[PDB]
């Protein structure tokens, strides 16, 4: 019964308004302080005797009052699109053994992305700098958001998820800016990883002058790329980036400093074939005969992806005959020429370096 | 004569250049200027109505 | 032991008093959570969110008022009436017009028993939408991955538009139509939030079917 | 009362007592390339009389190009240890806002603040974001923002005579960059960095090999000999990728081993099997 | 031009006199309507003189 | 063709429902429509003039109940 | 001079009817519907807000992305407006009176026997086909050499009896910056 009056009391403190936003561009005086409104409107106002006037400092965001249009509180940092780029999830761990190849990647991706974290004194004494980035390509094969993926959920720490259909923006490419202060919030809750996925597209060689699109598309890139050229050090943060095609990327970012590393999927073999098909035969309930010598006899030049398909396949073929258990026999059958369907429609998996 | 002395004040003194958009059997015309204003005008004055046409 | 009843007649003026500050929740906003507590310079407590606006402009309240930060992470749509820079109830859902709706279908009349020829990809194709509605269990006992992505091609006809279509209507899920040329739009990457958008109603209405054509069309 | 001046706004000047990295004892290759940014840079910015002496006018345009390799932003990096001045970094693309109308104020307060701080430098990184053709309303504010080139291209002209500015600028292509800048009054200086020669290969070797433990195995003449038939490069990276074959263990002192297989590493892409025209 | 007093101009010109002369068009109408305005008056083809 | 007026004053007729004057209109276009019979042309190409008309249609000009069939005798 | 003399002297009835309903800025389509009084709404002021009607538009006649008129002040829906549309490239599309009558063709009977009932007998007596129905098809095609191409249609405006018929020229589809020719031919 008292609780109600409790909230009905918070309204009466709800009657003050909300104050306005701003940043602090410099201070003329202790009673002038030359800000700007996040609106785009800058002024110079006094303050209260609250602040700390040191703490102000110039390029801090504030908030301002209604009518003075002053300082009364502050805060420190803010950005919208972060908690959602650290609130990807995926389960592995167990998914980074569930993957089978590739094994020299795998570990080579394990060293230079977690080494430096945990051991920057092996690279301090050596002399060499850490690389800052690495690169992955499919499919040629595929699997690159998994593994990756499988990396952030890995190694844990703090990573950061993105992918290049969000830096779009439509008017004013301030993506960019998100770029920028992305990469400030990376400094903040450093060590960092980022994701890049499809950077093909936010990758392009502005080739022929044309249109609008492209000219803006290729200003962000002048934000990425000068960003990796700093004035700064990106040692804490990592970047990951996986594309179709390793062609229209730009030397600029096909240099390295600002991409340090090139790592690619291929087409798995046989070895890492059967291993997958194994890791993909658990979860399906089987007949007692099993043999993985027909499948990796049979299939050849499959991506990862079209094997885990054809066991599927395989099965939602094995629920016509309605049995709980399925021979391999009905895998053999259905795994073999719903395959060669699938490589029927292979047309064209051949792409550049 | 008294009519010029009338309809000055209404439409006086200024007076926004606007474009018109389309056209509603109402008298009301949807109206375009700058930016993004449409509105319904229901005026029988000047008109001509018919000759305007949109844009 | 009686006052009770005078508290809550306080409490209920109060609430007839709320319901002038309720309407209307007029202007729509942007949501940026924080919660944040200022020391001086003696001491205040408590928490304080970032709002922005539908005119694009941003603003910096003590927490509402009504609801609390309970909801939510920086959302949006939080209804706010002119001057108050107050929320007081927290709306949903998203957006947007053509993009909200891009077809709400009742059910076309015809069904597969209409088409005639096709009763083994017909078999393929009722097998790919009907074993997760139904058989699901039957996938949980095998340990099954259902199909998703199923491709439908041959020059017309075939008729392939009124398969997908009538068996659509005979699968009385949640389903939209959609053309591919639709996602070319006027400005950079509206197709991409446009897809989001279609992909978010989808997973409201789960389950439900989405049938996309020329994807050849957008997809070169 | 107007800015005091100069009280901004926004950039703003300076980071550069935080700041820069290392010395310019660094990078060895050019020798030449540095000695036009010396005449062009630290000469007229120590001397403005002996010019007028003498009777020949400095430009403060300068432009570099020819990525890759890097260079470029490292002859920065290497300025801000070679002079005490004013340092202005901008990305290319950092100002574009919401409203057209922030531009002016922006680059307008850049230039007063320059020639406030003068002696001054300014630096603007890769404007060929800003330096394309367009006409459409919504890229029409930066055909605004192109009128703001235009607006600080006549400043560029009201920094003359004399005190002062040095407007330094790079692009990893100058292709379309629209001629108004380049051509003579204005940006007078067309530098271009050239690919490592047989001189900067074996002073890019030595100076990245002095700062790693190197075994008195590897050889620096084999890799200015087989390498240099061919890159090219970022040589500098890839003696990193070397040291990185080395991090590649657990390693002490890097072997031959983690430096030829780091060539071989990155990068070679062989043509041509048509190639039996010669 | 200089000795002779007549306003002197220079062909495209890039971008930005297609901004300030007219909205679009052949062009050299407006372009030719300026040189209409100050008479007499110099065109220069700038250059399109390359290899 | 007279299928055209047949559609038009067949469509225009669905709304009143009655309101009798739809059933009044149907007639009304074809008394002229359907007459026929006579040319004119102008009345008239020799220059008289008709005396019903002027003489009709000056009454109903404050038409009220019975004028305007009397001037329905045309 | 008189009828402009008329013509201005209505403005005191049009200022009386000036106060009422002028507000209408601006025109606004809507979003969602919240519940069953409110309604949120997006108006190209691009400022969006949730709000009821003016009470004398029933609120069963309001439909998702209505454009819908407005009193300002306090952002309630005025009047529900129908057209959302157009741009002047459609109406300009749009075709209106005939000419070049039917015996203006040079003798091809079977062609315009053809595509004569294929539009007039299907619309000219649709209770024929609807009867025998069977379906009429849904359209047909014409080509060859010029002559003589493009004059039949002239001659389909004519013989065209009651409902209004959009000519479209080909290369109006056809612009520059992407997306437009596509609007286009949906809204028409
Ligand atoms: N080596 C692998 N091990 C396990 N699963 C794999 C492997 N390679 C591909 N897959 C399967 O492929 C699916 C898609 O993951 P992946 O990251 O390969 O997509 P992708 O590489 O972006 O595809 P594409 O390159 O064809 O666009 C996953 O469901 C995954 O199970
Ligand atoms: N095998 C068939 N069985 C039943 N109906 C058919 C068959 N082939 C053609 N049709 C008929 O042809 C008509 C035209 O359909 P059409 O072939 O254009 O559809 P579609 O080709 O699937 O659509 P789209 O052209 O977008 O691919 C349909 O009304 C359909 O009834
Ligand atoms: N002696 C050298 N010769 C060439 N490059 C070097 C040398 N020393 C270091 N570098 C490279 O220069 C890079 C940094 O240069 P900078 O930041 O100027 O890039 P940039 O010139 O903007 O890039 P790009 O010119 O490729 O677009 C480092 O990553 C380093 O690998
Ligand atoms: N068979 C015919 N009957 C009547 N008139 C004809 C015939 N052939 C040509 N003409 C006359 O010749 C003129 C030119 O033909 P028209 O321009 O209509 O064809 P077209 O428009 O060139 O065909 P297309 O649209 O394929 O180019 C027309 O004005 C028409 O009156």
């Amino acid at each position: 019964t008292k609780q109600y009056e409790k909230s009905e009391n918070d309204l009466k403190a709800l009657q003050s308004v909300g104050q306005i936003v701003g940043e602090v561009l410099k201070q003329l005086t202790e009673e002038k302080f030359i800000v700007k409104a996040t609106n785009g409107p800058r002024y110079v106002v006094g303050c209260r005797r609250q602040l700390d006037k040191s703490k102000l400092k110039p390029g801090t965001r504030v908030a301002l009052d209604m009518t003075t249009l002053t300082i009364m509180r502050y805060l420190p940092r803010e950005v919208d699109p972060l908690v959602y780029n650290m609130s990807h999830e995926d389960p592995g761990n167990v998914s980074y053994s569930e993957i089978g190849g590739l094994s020299e990647q795998i570990r080579e991706l394990r060293e230079v992305i977690e080494l430096p974290l945990t051991n920057p004194e092996l690279f301090q004494r050596v002399g060499i700098i850490p690389p800052k980035g690495c690169l992955l390509y499919g499919p040629p094969g595929t699997g690159k958001t998994l593994l990756a993926r499988a990396v952030a959920s890995q190694l844990d720490c703090n990573f950061l998820k993105v992918v290049s259909s969000s830096i779009v923006d439509k008017y004013i490419g301030e993506s960019a800016r998100l770029i920028r202060e992305m990469f400030n919030y990376a400094r903040d809750h450093q060590p960092c990883i980022i994701f890049m996925d499809e950077i093909d597209a936010i990758g392009g060689r502005r080739f022929s002058e044309g249109t609008s699109a492209d000219r803006e598309i290729q200003r962000t890139l002048m934000e990425l790329l000068n960003q990796m050229d700093g004035f700064d050090t990106l040692h804490r943060v990592k970047m990951i980036m996986a594309t179709n095609r390793p062609d229209t990327l730009d030397p600029a970012l096909l240099r390295p400093g600002r991409l340090d590393r090139k790592i690619h999927i291929d087409l798995p073999n046989e070895q890492a074939r059967l291993d997958i098909l194994k890791i993909h035969a658990g979860p399906i309930t089987k007949h007692g005969e099993i043999d993985y010598e027909a499948i990796v006899k049979l299939s050849d030049g499959f991506n990862g992806a079209d094997l885990r398909n054809v066991c599927t396949e395989a099965g939602m073929f094995a629920i016509r005959a309605d049995h709980d258990f399925v021979v391999q026999e009905d895998f053999m059958k259905a795994v073999r020429k719903v395959a060669d369907s699938k490589k029927l429609e292979s047309k064209l998996d051949y792409k550049p370096v | 004569e008294e009519e010029r002395s009338k309809v000055d004040d209404l439409r006086g003194t200024p007076m926004s250049v606007g474009t018109l958009e389309e056209i509603i059997d109402d008298n009301h015309a949807i109206v375009s200027t700058s930016v993004g204003s449409e509105h319904y005008v229901s005026i029988l004055s000047f008109v001509d109505k018919d000759l305007l046409e949109p844009g | 032991t009686h006052e009770l009843q005078a508290m809550k007649d306080k409490i209920k003026e109060n609430s007839e008093k709320i319901k002038v500050n309720k309407t209307l929740p007029y202007l729509v906003s942007n949501v940026i959570e924080l919660l944040d507590v200022d020391p001086n310079d003696s001491q205040r407590k408590g928490k304080c969110a970032v709002i922005k606006t539908s005119t694009r402009q941003t603003y910096f309240l003590p927490v509402i008022g009504l609801v609390d930060a309970e909801k939510l992470k920086p959302g949006d749509l939080v209804g706010v009436n002119k001057d108050s820079y107050l929320i007081l109830e927290t709306l949903p859902t998203e957006y947007d017009s053509r993009v909200k709706a891009m077809e709400v279908d009742e059910r076309p009349t015809e069904q597969y028993s209409d088409i005639g020829g096709l009763d083994k990809q017909i078999q393929e194709l009722v097998e790919a939408i009907v074993l997760p509605m139904n058989h699901k269990e039957k996938f949980e006992n095998l340990g099954i991955q259902p199909p998703k992505g199923v491709l439908m091609y041959g020059p017309p006809g075939t008729g392939k538009t009124l398969l997908a279509r009538a068996c659509a209507a005979q699968t009385k899920a949640t389903f939209l139509k959609l053309a591919g040329p639709q996602l070319v739009q006027m400005f950079i990457g509206d197709g991409a939030k446009l897809v989001r958008d279609a992909f978010a109603l989808a997973k409201e209405k789960a389950p439900s079917i989405i049938f996309i054509d020329e994807l050849d069309a957008i997809g070169t | 009362d107007v800015l005091p001046p100069e009280a901004d706004s926004s950039i703003m000047m300076l980071t550069s007592d935080q700041k820069p990295d290392v010395m310019y004892a660094d990078i060895g290759g050019m020798d030449i390339q540095k000695q036009e940014v010396r005449e062009a840079v630290e000469l007229p910015l120590t001397h403005f009389e002996l010019y007028k002496q003498i009777g020949i006018d400095p430009p403060r345009g300068v432009l570099m190009y020819g990525p890759p390799g890097c260079g470029k932003t490292m002859l920065a990096k290497a300025v801000a240890h070679h002079t005490t001045a004013a340092f202005i970094r901008v990305v290319g693309s950092e100002f574009v806002q919401k409203y057209l109308g922030e531009g002016p104020r922006m680059v307008r307060d850049v230039f007063r603040l320059a020639k406030e701080n003068a002696p001054a430098i300014i630096f603007i990184d890769e404007i060929d974001a800003i330096a394309t053709k367009r006409f459409d309303a919504q890229t029409g504010a930066d055909r605004e923002v192109q009128r703001i080139l235009l607006e600080l291209l006549n400043q560029m002209d009201g920094f003359d005579q004399n005190v002062n500015v040095k407007v330094i600028m790079a692009t990893n292509r100058a292709d379309t960059l629209d001629p108004a800048l380049l051509r003579p009054g204005r940006l007078d200086r067309k530098i271009e960095f050239p690919l490592p020669d047989r001189r900067q290969k074996r002073l890019i070797f030595s100076t990245i090999t002095s700062k790693m433990n190197l075994s008195e195995e590897v050889d620096l003449e084999d890799y200015v000999a087989r390498p240099d038939k061919i890159s090219g490069a970022d040589i500098n990276s890839i003696c990193q990728e070397s040291g990185m074959l080395a991090v590649r263990e657990n390693r002490y002192i890097v072997l031959a081993k983690d430096f030829e297989k780091a060539y071989k590493t990155v990068i070679k892409k062989d043509e041509q099997e048509h190639e039996f025209y010669k | 031009a200089h000795h002779t007093d007549c306003t002197f101009i220079r062909v495209s010109g890039s971008e930005l006199v297609q901004k300030f002369i007219g909205e679009g068009a052949r062009m050299v109408r407006e372009l030719f309507v300026m040189a209409r305005e100050h008479a007499p008056s110099i065109i220069f083809m700038d250059e399109i003189d390359s290899i | 063709p007279y299928h055209s007026d047949r559609q038009l004053m067949s469509q225009v007729a669905v709304a009143g429902l009655l309101t009798v004057l739809v059933s009044f209109l149907d007639v009304r276009n074809i008394i002229l429509g359907k007459s026929h019979y006579v040319l004119y042309g102008l009345v008239a190409a020799m220059q008289p003039r008709m005396l019903v008309t002027f003489d009709e249609e000056l009454r109903p000009l404050p038409v009220s109940v019975r004028v305007g069939q009397a001037v329905d005798v045309v | 001079a008189p009828p402009a003399l008329w013509d201005l002297a209505a403005d005191k009835q049009t200022l009386q009817s000036e106060q009422p309903l002028q507000v209408a800025r601006c025109t606004k389509i809507i979003n969602a519907d919240s519940e069953d009084p409110k309604y949120i709404i997006n108006v190209k002021q691009f400022a969006k807000f949730v709000v009821d009607l003016s009470d004398q538009v029933a609120p069963t006649d309001i439909e998702e992305g209505m454009r819908v008129g407005v009193d300002r002040n306090k952002y309630q829906i005025h009047i529900p407006l129908p057209p959302k549309i157009d741009p002047t490239v459609t109406m300009m599309q749009v075709e209106e009176k005939p000419d070049v009558t039917y015996s203006d063709v040079g003798g091809c009977k079977e062609q315009i026997e053809k595509l004569r009932e294929v539009v007039e007998t299907p619309l000219l007596h649709p209770e024929r086909f609807v009867n025998l129905g069977i379906e009429p098809p849904k359209g047909v095609l014409l080509f060859g050499p010029p002559g003589t191409g493009k004059t039949l249609c002239a001659r389909a405006v004519a013989n065209r009896t009651d409902a209004c018929f959009i000519r479209v020229i080909g290369s109006e589809l056809v612009q520059k910056y992407v997306g437009e020719g596509a609007r286009m031919v949906r809204e028409l």
